[PDB]
């Protein structure tokens, strides 16, 4: 079923797209932290 | 001098508002 | 092979409750952050 | 004075509730895959 | 197209790992918060 | 002495850079 296929790559890609997303959250969490802890430091 | 780190915070729930959008639109084309 | 294609469709809806688990620990580690930025301010 | 002390437990629970969750659904998608 | 279902399946195999890289990133942070509630409790 | 939780924020940090490399990895197959 060629059509199931397609839908399986464009369904990955797409999960793909929301799993960087989180990854760039995560980015953003850290900095959160860091800047949490410099001024408690600073 | 007030800790503000609500740019980060702010940013990160809009990546994981994004996430979620990208996540159901994934699930709806395995539906199709 | 239509059982490689389910196959496959089982494991990506796995995939996405999994990553979806991710993303809501990610909800309350805001929670979590924004909590000790008010507990120094206040 | 400071009347509490800090507590933002119930919101490093639920997010270590929502990991242990991740690591048993990835667990199983792998587990799908091989077959 | 059987090329495309190994494809799918060796990019799916990929994706889960990323996502178990990123999960080990949540528990990194959630001791990183946990060491920043200590500190000024403790 | 000084609160320093950079141990946990920097494997958090190798961890994300680990996971873009492996999401990159990924994509590239899907394109092949």
């Amino acid at each position: 079923n060629s059509q199931a296929i397609d839908n399986l790559r464009a369904s990955l890609e797409t999960t793909n797209q929301a799993i960087e997303a989180i990854r760039q959250a995560g980015q953003e969490m850290i900095l959160a932290v860091q800047g949490v802890q410099d001024y408690i430091n600073n | 001098e007030r800790l503000d780190v609500g740019e980060n915070l702010k940013k990160a729930e809009e990546k994981l508002k994004k996430a979620e959008e990208l996540l159901k639109k994934s699930e709806e084309i395995l539906k199709k």
